[PDB]
């Protein structure tokens, strides 16, 4: 997990690398031992890591550099817990056991029997999220001085799918829109997810496992908290071998890049997967990119025999849908992680509308410019391409060719370097005899001769007599000949007049 | 400049690199009337022709030779460009020269043959430059002899160095090199961008709308169709990608329905934008240079930049 | 019968249903480098439209070998498309039957000028002459004012000898009017930059 801009992550049984992101390439990275903790959860608060295994829980005090020690210990009168920052909320077997530092029950939260005991606790870092064991969950706001209840006691998931075993739970920014997974029974093992929406109490849908993936650990983006950055290892039952590569090398990790949105259920934007740097697990997701986990080791010094200390085991998997929003401002973030809500989930409101009708007097760097995907280009046209911007050019480009429908878009949609989208869309519009005509444009000429007669045999000889001409230009004599013969109506003047004179006749027209 | 002091002629007279009354050597080209002075000045022993090139031509002073190729066609115009200053012997006279190798004479009475530094490098017989001709790739790079540098990257043999030589023949005008980079291996869409020319000869409109097909600086594209069969052209692109910058230099002197335009969507730019004061305003002036448009009193987009008057004084 | 030429027996029967004889027909031959019988497959099933990739590959090569009259009876050709690829009739002038004329008409047009200028250009640059005597006898009583340079025209061309012989023949045949429209446009024009030395006297001189 990365939390509170601490990518904390655990990379053994007792070895949880507490990096902060902010830790010095000279400084020593999160180093941390737990006497062998049956870890059943941690929670880091900036500088106290708490873990608890089910007979003792204890606090790790962390500096700046990442130097991990025990602050507190304590006893759990239950297994689970949770804490806010100096009280921690206990998965009691009754109620929340909000125990302190010391362990002892400083407040009191309670699920009765109904709820079932609240076996599932979070902090989602403004609001407790209390799943219990019948899953009705009520999430306490901590806006203020301690807790407070925000969303009101409801079942995590729906009893289609309680039925399914239930996990854990993925609690949002505002506590309330939780997403929680349920694996199949014991005959199925199918993983779905359960986004409880709070916002209306209702049950989400998206099995996974048919769907590409059995997710491993989820994460709401720390941007947008309706872009569910799903980690997904390919695990499945035996009826799902689509997704997975062959054999030993079935776990093509990609992260479901999901919008979800809360009203129709998980809606899914793209995979990006997590393989940067031999990384199979996204520990959390910045603005720019996906901080995903690594290998965790320490470097070598350069130069010498000495070990420098990491920088961070963090990989940040840069997010593909996104294009010219990193390099960019942070209207970018805004405009088109909002329309790529409008992608997942479908919308149109926020990446134009919601912009228009406000009266809001600027001039900005990005209004929205990917929007191209849910074809539109006037907004990287007239935000952008007043004066062709930059930072938002790659989806510019992108988007004077994704705008291709062969209605006067097709020739905006081929202009320089830009072809392919024009193609993508020539798939999209059913037009791929397009895909292929110009996808010989290329650089394929060569082979454009027999792709040329999977397009037309008139678009055969069309490529065969250019190409008779293209080496004819370039010096060739008896291969123009041959391409020329190649082409249908080139063959009409070649063995015509003497077999020799395509050069030669081309010669008299000065002389004309 | 002065007075001819020594005339240079060719056998025929069609192009000489005479000298001024400074001693400064001037090629001139009277067939269409064209004078290049010679980057040589100074007094020269004699400008003697290169028998392998009436444009490339040898200043040989008796202190060095001075190569000089003349390229009359470009997007410029005619430009005399030195291909090297290599040193002559004094002994060495300058009797004549060929193939970039100056054949003197001794004082005795024989012929001797001076090459120079880089025209005997690309021609054959130099082996270093052809049983390693990517240095033949590189000085006829320099020389501008780029066919020897186009066959040189076929054996070499890399893309980079046939769209290197493909710029830099196609800034002298060749385009070959850039159909044996692109036409055998391109990057998308350049091959929609030759396809894309008419039958008009007079280049800047041609390579306007080439750089229109590129995307690319509209400005000389612009001034280049100002100069062309069409004007409006300029106005096209400007409409085509949406800019100001010469939309309102051809809208004031051709339509102030371009200026309606330019306000319509400068409105616009500051409609869904926001700022829907200066919106409001240049969708007002939309709506007057509309109904005092050169062309038509046009109704629908004026009804069209009224919504957008609606918009901004709403938000006003 | 799978065949095309098998087919044609009744895939040319009854009209009005000519296009179901020939389309059926023309998804036979039409997409495998015959679209030039599938030209008149199209004819009437459909209209003549994958025509044009020969048709303009030859127009162009004789505007390269400045032999402007493949593209003549090439655009001809287009007229003779568009002359039987419009289901409304060209004889009468109304607005949609008028079009009808005017789309093969302006494709004809285009034949005529490549007609004129080769024609009559070629003359002494290099002969090339094809001629209709009807068309050029409707000529000599109404042909003065198609030789404009910029309506529909391939352009690059010059026309020295055409506007002299074309304004003499407006002259001789009648139309009153254009013998003295002919005296007006006589000829004025150059020959090429090869004769600048001499036709810059030779101007009106070469060609009244």
């Amino acid at each position: 997990k990365f939390r509170d801009g601490v990518a904390i992550m655990q990379v053994a049984v007792d070895r949880v690398v507490l990096e902060n992101l902010e830790v010095e390439p000279q400084r020593p990275p999160g180093r941390l031992q737990l006497q062998d903790m049956q870890l059943l959860g941690l929670d880091l608060s900036k500088g106290l890591l708490l873990v608890w295994d089910g007979e003792r829980a204890e606090v790790y005090k962390v500096t700046e550099t990442n130097d991990i020690m025990p602050a507190s210990q304590f006893e759990t009168t239950s297994r689970c817990m949770a804490i806010n920052n100096d009280s921690v909320y206990r998965a009691a077997e009754n109620k929340v056991e909000v125990v302190n530092m010391a362990g002892t029950v400083k407040q009191t939260l309670m699920f009765d029997d109904n709820h079932g005991s609240p076996t599932s606790m979070d902090v989602a870092r403004d609001y407790l999220a209390v799943v219990t064991s019948a899953n009705i969950v009520r999430i306490l706001k901590v806006a203020g001085r301690e807790a407070k209840p925000h969303a009101g006691p409801a079942p995590l998931c729906p009893p289609e799918l309680k039925d399914w075993k239930v996990m854990a739970m993925r609690a949002n920014g505002n506590g309330n829109l939780v997403a929680a997974l349920v694996v199949g029974p014991e005959p199925a093992r199918a993983v779905r997810l359960v986004v409880w929406c709070g916002e209306t109490n209702t049950h989400h849908v998206h099995d996974f496992t048919p769907e590409g993936r059995q997710p491993v650990q989820l994460m709401f983006d720390t941007v947008e908290p309706k872009l569910l950055v799903v980690q997904c290892t390919p695990v499945f039952t035996e009826a799902n071998v689509d997704e997975r590569p062959h054999g030993d090398a079935a776990h093509v990790v990609d992260c479901a890049i999901i919008f979800v949105d809360p009203d129709k259920g998980i809606l899914l934007q793209e995979y990006q997967p997590i393989h940067t740097g031999g990384a199979t697990a996204c520990i959390g997701s910045c603005a720019p990119h996906l901080l995903t986990n690594k290998k965790s080791m320490v470097q070598p010094a350069p130069g010498s025999g000495a070990f420098q200390p990491f920088t961070s085991n963090v990989s940040k998997a840069i997010m593909t849908s996104f294009q010219g929003m990193q390099d960019s401002d942070d209207k970018t973030r805004r405009a088109l992680l909002d329309f790529s809500f409008n992608l997942a989930t479908g919308n149109m409101d926020e990446a134009f509308r919601s912009v228009k009708a406000i009266k809001n007097p600027a001039v900005w760097e990005n209004m929205a410019h990917m929007c191209i995907r849910n074809k539109r280009l006037d907004v990287a046209e007239h935000c952008l391409s007043n004066m062709e911007h930059a930072r938002g050019a790659r989806a510019l480009r992108e988007a004077k060719s994704i705008e291709e429908a062969d209605a006067r878009v097709a020739t905006v949609a081929v202009h320089l370097g830009m072809i392919e989208d024009a193609k993508k869309l020539y798939i999209a519009c059913e037009r791929y005899d397009l895909l292929n005509q110009l996808y010989r444009a290329c650089g394929q000429w060569d082979k454009a001769l027999e792709v040329a007669e999977k397009n037309d045999r008139i678009h055969l000889k069309s490529t065969h007599y250019a190409y008779g001409q293209f080496m004819e230009r370039q010096g060739d004599m008896e291969g123009a000949r041959k391409h020329y013969e190649a082409a249908g109506c080139g063959l009409v003047e070649v063995p015509r007049m003497l077999f020799e004179a395509e050069k030669f006749t081309e010669l008299q027209n000065y002389i004309q | 400049d002065g007075g001819i002091v020594r005339l240079f002629p060719q056998a025929t007279g069609a192009r000489l690199v005479f000298e001024d009354d400074k001693g400064a050597l001037h090629l001139f080209n009277p067939v269409n009337d064209h004078v290049v002075a010679v980057p040589y000045t100074g007094r020269a022993e004699t400008v003697m022709w290169d028998t392998s090139d009436t444009n490339v031509m040898v200043i040989g002073d008796g202190t060095a030779l001075h190569s000089f190729l003349y390229v009359p066609v470009s997007l410029t115009g005619p430009q005399v460009q030195d291909l090297g200053k290599q040193a002559v012997p004094a002994t060495h006279t300058p009797l004549t020269v060929c193939n970039g190798v100056v054949g003197c004479r001794l004082k005795s009475g024989a012929m001797d043959n001076v090459t120079l530094e880089s025209h005997k490098m690309l021609q054959p017989g130099d082996a270093v430059a052809r049983a390693a001709p990517a240095k033949r790739f590189a000085a006829a790079l320099k020389l501008y002899k780029l066919r020897d540098a186009v066959e040189c990257a076929k054996q070499l043999r890399q893309v980079e160095s046939w769209r290197t030589l493909a710029l830099a023949a196609l800034d002298v005008l060749d385009i070959d090199t850039a159909i044996n980079a692109y036409r055998e291996i391109g990057d998308a869409s350049m091959v929609l961008s030759l396809e894309r020319v008419r039958q008009h000869e007079d280049r800047n409109l041609l390579s306007a709308h080439i750089m229109v097909l590129l995307e690319k600086d509209y400005g000389q594209a612009q001034e280049l169709f100002l100069r062309s069969s069409v004007p409006r052209a300029a106005l096209e692109m400007r409409m085509d990608l949406k800019h100001w910058t010469d939309a309102l230099k051809l809208a004031e002197q051709l339509d102030p329905d371009a200026i309606a335009t330019i306000c319509k969507e400068h409105g616009a730019m500051l409609e869904m934008t926001g700022e829907y004061s200066n919106a409001k305003s240049h969708y007002q002036q939309a709506l007057d240079a509309l109904a005092v448009s050169v062309g038509p009193a046009q109704p629908d987009l004026e009804a069209a930049c009224k919504a957008g008057i609606a918009r901004t004084t709403l938000q006003l | 019968a799978e065949k095309w030429d098998d087919a044609f027996l009744l895939l040319h029967a009854h009209p009005e249903c000519r296009q179901d004889v020939y389309l059926p027909y023309a998804k036979w031959l039409s997409n495998q480098d015959r679209f030039d019988e599938a030209r008149l497959a199209y004819q009437e099933g459909g209209f003549p439209s994958l025509a044009t990739r020969i048709l303009e590959q030859l127009c162009a090569n004789a505007v390269v070998e400045t032999r402007y009259a493949d593209a003549a009876f090439y655009y001809y050709q287009l007229a003779m498309e568009a002359l039987k690829s419009i289901k409304n009739p060209p004889s009468n002038m109304a607005p949609s039957d008028r079009s009808a004329l005017e789309r093969f008409t302006e494709l004809y047009d285009r034949a005529e000028v490549y007609y004129a200028y080769e024609v009559v250009h070629k003359s002494v640059h290099s002969p090339f002459r094809t001629t209709h005597p009807d068309t050029l006898f409707n000529a000599s009583r109404f042909l003065l004012m198609r030789l404009l340079p910029p309506r529909e025209v391939p352009l690059g061309v010059s026309v020295v000898n055409v506007v002299y012989v074309l304004a003499k023949q407006a002259v001789e045949a009648g139309a009153f009017k254009l013998a003295r429209f002919a005296y007006n446009k006589l000829q004025t024009l150059v020959l090429p930059a090869a004769w600048q030395a001499e036709v810059d006297l030779a101007s009106v001189v070469i060609r009244s």
